[PDB]
């Protein structure tokens, strides 16, 4: 209950008794598929269920405002440190097609040796505590209710203390997390031993709540000095974990792999990108796939990153993507902001829906390059594997910098990460189970001496308990706050007084910041400080360059440049004004069929404007399907005049260039003179203009409309359709 | 390549025996990670266990850390805390605040 279209989101109420807040529902959930589904004039291969309410495509205007969907989940990222600020972001973006919305943490949770509570403000990500997870999902319950499409809500599992946040994960109804014990081991070395331990209880518990889970492959595309020669690497990786997630008791169909094509031009991307996508397909036949986009070959032109995300689109068309997740064009440039995960969003479902049913036209040629190259990557990958068997197994293998190595295996550099059994962070923190060991709750995975308690009880051990927290939620600890000044109660105290005015943002309320694009003809360097200037000079605050590019070093620089607004604007103190269509134009004149006299008046050969607004070259009256009758240039008061007569018309049209004298707005007059004079005055319309001719002076020379520097057809046959609905 | 004299004994397999033997590996790697998680547990697995047993992540911190002090890891946090509910006749939940302020770790150590 709750949520109407054009009423914000009361984030105030949201926060209330987070106490007593159940998740509507539990699990992933992918898209419906569309069969041959009909939107406007078209007919779709590949879509899914449209939306019941959303944000079509600028060019949907073209088509009925036509929204159609792809049939991958489509990703977002949202986690900018104040996750209430974040709600708001989540709803744009769900209206502009995004299911899936993907929490980051805050700065190293990994090492966070346990939950955490309440709503401390974060650092590049979000804090996650069960009270932030229960708001988060709370919001996403009403719209997921409002676009009409549920919507899979997504955080981490990673760290130190991922049995923990599993267990309330599974609880607050999360639909989706990462879990690699590798990303624990490579990235953030936490101890071998002890991570892999953990990563069964925590796939366990993920496998109870039916959650989606995606690996950390896409780490090692981070981390490669080239990205081109990591695959077999990748390959391993994503191996390694699907194949523990199986025998743990995970869903074949819920283990996804992060995979992001290694390139970006000016590599040749596709050549070097389209096998390893096929080779890992065939490869991992049965597992999703979570198609991640370019983050590595990146920089501050989001136009740049646009063009590779759409080729890495590409990528997931000609093979597949069960998740297709997204990247903020601006991702190289700043924190994401509110518009560039709409940018994202779009994107994706833009390039998506003009692919679709692509491969009904489109095939790979699996045998040549192609072929080979697959079979060549699956064979280093098989190689891989073997290396790490014959060196004694996985640790002995991360032991010896197998990993990380710059190096395109078989290839090795000898600079990889070597991490110790015994050592990193958690390091001897590894206990054996006893004889009589025991553990009396739903979804435990190592040895469980339950039937010392009890024989009948084995497969219900949390029968022992009359059911644990997975059955029974009320014996669930809520916990609202720990610090008492970092949280988010005061934080939105901090500006109540936003929530009568207004001014910009780019992440949290009332932020200030916007964005700055000039070109300065001169080198990059000084135009860089030359901007800041004009920056501050334009009375804005916190200024930086954020994207510099050249045009040529001599001629001209472009430069982009963030900065913060020093103050607000009332809405209330704002003053605002209270649209005949093409369609409405062209139809009018068809009941009512309509004709045209025009003529360049005086003495006056300039042919050019009239023509302008007539031929259909520009949308002129032509166009809209009106009758021209024109009599060329230097044509005399009368001969216009006559000619509506002569010809039996519905209105005269006439234009000015010369202007000397004001012989401009004169001859409109003898005309007008000339059109009373005569007696034709008032059943028939008169409209002219020209390079000097303002539609004010005009009616002040009788005539009924006046269309000056800048007229198309649109502002003429407009006005001849409306002229003739008053007295006809 | 190196790797053309790494890869000759792979060169006549199929892509079956290829893929096959991809998986047969990695599931042979593996194995010992699954069962190291069968045979042992950790401070965020108990952590976990008392957090479906009715326990805040605060009380849990306070349960599992007495009972690394104690050498009583390998009996299991939540049995530790089910054992003594039984036996001193309380209640799980009563049982554990108990255990979290350092009370009946004497009698859990018989
Ligand atoms: C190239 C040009 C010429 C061409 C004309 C091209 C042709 N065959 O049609 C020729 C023909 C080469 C020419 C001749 C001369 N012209 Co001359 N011509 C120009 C120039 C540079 C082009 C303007 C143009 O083509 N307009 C482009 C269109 C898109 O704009 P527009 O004409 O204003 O029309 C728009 C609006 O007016 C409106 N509109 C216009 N009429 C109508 C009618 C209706 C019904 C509606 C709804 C809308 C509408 O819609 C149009 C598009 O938005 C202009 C300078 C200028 N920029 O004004 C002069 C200019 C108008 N002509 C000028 C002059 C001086 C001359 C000459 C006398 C110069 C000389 N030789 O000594 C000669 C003689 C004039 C003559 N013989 O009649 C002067 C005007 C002097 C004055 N204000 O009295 C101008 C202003 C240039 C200048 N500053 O010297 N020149
Ligand atoms: C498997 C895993 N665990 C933990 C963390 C980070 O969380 P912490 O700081 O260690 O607690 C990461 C982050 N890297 C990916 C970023 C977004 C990306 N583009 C995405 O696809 O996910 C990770 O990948
Ligand atoms: C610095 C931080 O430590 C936490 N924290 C954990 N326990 C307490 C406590 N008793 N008092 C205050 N903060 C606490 C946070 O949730 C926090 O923001």
């Amino acid at each position: 209950l709750q949520l109407r279209v054009n009423e914000k989101l009361d984030v105030e109420n949201i926060l209330k008794d987070l106490d007593k807040y159940t998740p509507k529902r539990r699990g992933w959930t992918w898209r419906q598929p569309a069969e041959n589904l009909q939107m406007g004039p078209f007919i779709y291969k590949d879509a899914s269920t449209p939306l019941e309410n959303s944000v079509a495509l600028p060019s949907a205007k073209y088509f009925g405002d036509i929204d159609p969907q792809p049939l991958p989940v489509i990703t977002t990222e949202i986690a900018s440190g104040r996750f209430e600020d974040d709600i708001r972001r989540m709803r744009m973006a769900a209206w502009h097609g995004a299911d899936h919305i993907m929490v980051i943490r805050t700065a190293g949770q990994s090492h966070y040796d346990g939950l955490i509570e309440g709503t401390p403000q974060g650092i590049g990500g979000v804090p996650i505590t069960r009270k932030q997870v229960r708001a988060q999902r709370k919001a996403l319950d009403l719209i997921e209710e409002e676009v009409g499409r549920p919507i899979n809500y997504h955080s981490y599992v990673s760290g130190v203390a991922g049995p923990d946040i599993a267990v309330m994960f599974a609880e607050e109804g999360v639909n989706g997390a990462h879990q690699d014990p590798q990303y624990n081991v490579l990235y953030r070395n936490i101890n071998m031993i002890r991570s892999f331990i953990d990563a069964c209880e925590s796939k366990t518990i993920m496998a109870w709540a039916d959650m989606a889970q995606i690996d950390g492959a896409h780490n090692a595309n981070a981390t490669a000095r080239e990205a081109w020669k990591v695959m077999p690497e990748l390959m391993v990786q994503h191996a390694l974990n699907s194949i523990f997630s199986l025998k743990v008791g995970m869903k074949k169909s819920n283990i996804c792999l992060s995979t992001v094509p290694p390139t970006a031009p000016p590599a040749p991307s596709m050549y070097l990108d389209l096998p390893y996508a096929v080779a890992l397909r065939e490869m991992f036949e049965g597992y999703r796939m979570r198609a991640q986009m370019n983050t590595k070959y990146m920089e501050a032109s989001t136009r740049e990153a646009t063009v590779t995300h759409v080729l890495n689109l590409l990528i997931s068309k000609l093979t597949r993507a069960d998740i297709q997740s997204t990247i903020t064009p601006d991702e190289g440039r700043n924190v994401p902001w509110h518009i560039y995960n709409i940018e994202a969003c779009d994107t994706a479902k833009q390039a998506l829906i003009g692919m679709d049913g692509l491969m009904d036209m489109v095939q790979l040629k699996r045998e040549g390059v192609l072929g080979d190259t697959v079979r060549e990557l699956k064979e280093r990958a098989v190689l891989f594997m073997e290396e790490i068997i014959e060196a004694g197994g996985y640790f002995n293998a991360v032991e010896q910098g197998f990993f990380v190595d710059s190096g395109y295996y078989p290839e090795r550099n000898g600079d990889g990460i070597a991490r110790q059994i015994n050592g990193g962070i958690g390091a001897g923190t590894v206990f054996e189970r006893d004889e009589d060991y025991m553990a009396p709750v739903t979804a435990h995975f190592g040895y469980n001496n339950v039937k010392q308690y009890d024989e009948a009880l084995v497969s219900e051990p949390s029968k022992l308990i009359d059911g644990c927290t997975l059955e029974v939620p009320e014996k669930i600890v809520y916990i609202d706050e720990l610090d008492e000044n970092d949280n988010v109660n005061v934080r939105m105290e901090e500006t109540k007084e936003f929530r009568s005015m207004i001014k910009p943002e780019v992440e949290w309320q009332a932020d200030g910041t916007v964005l700055l694009t000039m070109f300065l003809p001169t080198s990059k360097r000084v135009a860089e400080f030359a901007a800041i200037e004009f920056a501050k000079k334009m009375n804005l605050e916190e200024v930086e360059v954020i994207n510099r590019e050249v045009m040529q070093e001599a001629e001209g620089t472009r430069i982009e440049l963030k900065g913060r607004v020093p103050f607000s604007i009332d809405i209330n103190s704002l003053v605002i004004p209270p649209i005949l269509s093409e369609d409405e134009i062209r139809e009018d004149i068809e009941k009512t069929p309509l004709k045209i006299v025009a003529a360049t008046v005086g003495e006056d050969e300039h042919s050019v404007g009239l023509r302008e607004v007539i031929d259909i070259k520009h949308g002129g009256i032509e166009k809209y399907g009106v009758e021209v009758h024109y009599l060329g240039t230097s044509v005399p008061v009368e001969k216009l005049v006559d000619a509506a007569i002569e010809l039996k018309a519905d209105a005269i049209l006439a234009s000015t260039i010369i202007s000397h004298d004001d012989i401009h707005y004169k001859n409109m007059k003898r005309i007008h003179e000339l059109a009373v004079e005569k007696g034709i005055r008032d059943k028939i319309m008169i409209g002219c203009g020209g390079t000097q001719v303002t539609p004010e002076v005009a009616v002040k020379q009788g005539v009924d409309a006046g269309f000056g520097r800048g007229s198309k057809g649109i502002h003429v046959a407009t006005f001849l359709v409306k002229k003739r609905r008053e007295m006809r | 390549d190196d790797f053309q004299q790494r890869r000759a004994h792979l060169a006549n397999l199929s892509d079956e025996e290829l893929q096959t033997r991809f998986w047969e590996m990695a599931e042979k790697i593996v194995d010992p990670l699954l069962d190291l998680g069968k045979k042992n547990t950790t401070p965020s697995i108990e952590r976990s266990v008392l957090l479906r047993m009715g326990f805040s992540s605060l009380e849990a911190k306070a349960i599992v850390d007495k009972t690394m002090d104690r050498g009583l890891m390998g009996k299991g946090a939540g049995h530790i805390v089910y054992k003594i509910a039984k036996e001193k006749n309380i209640s799980v939940r009563e049982a554990g605040l108990a255990l979290s302020e350092g009370k009946y770790w004497d009698d859990a150590i018989q």
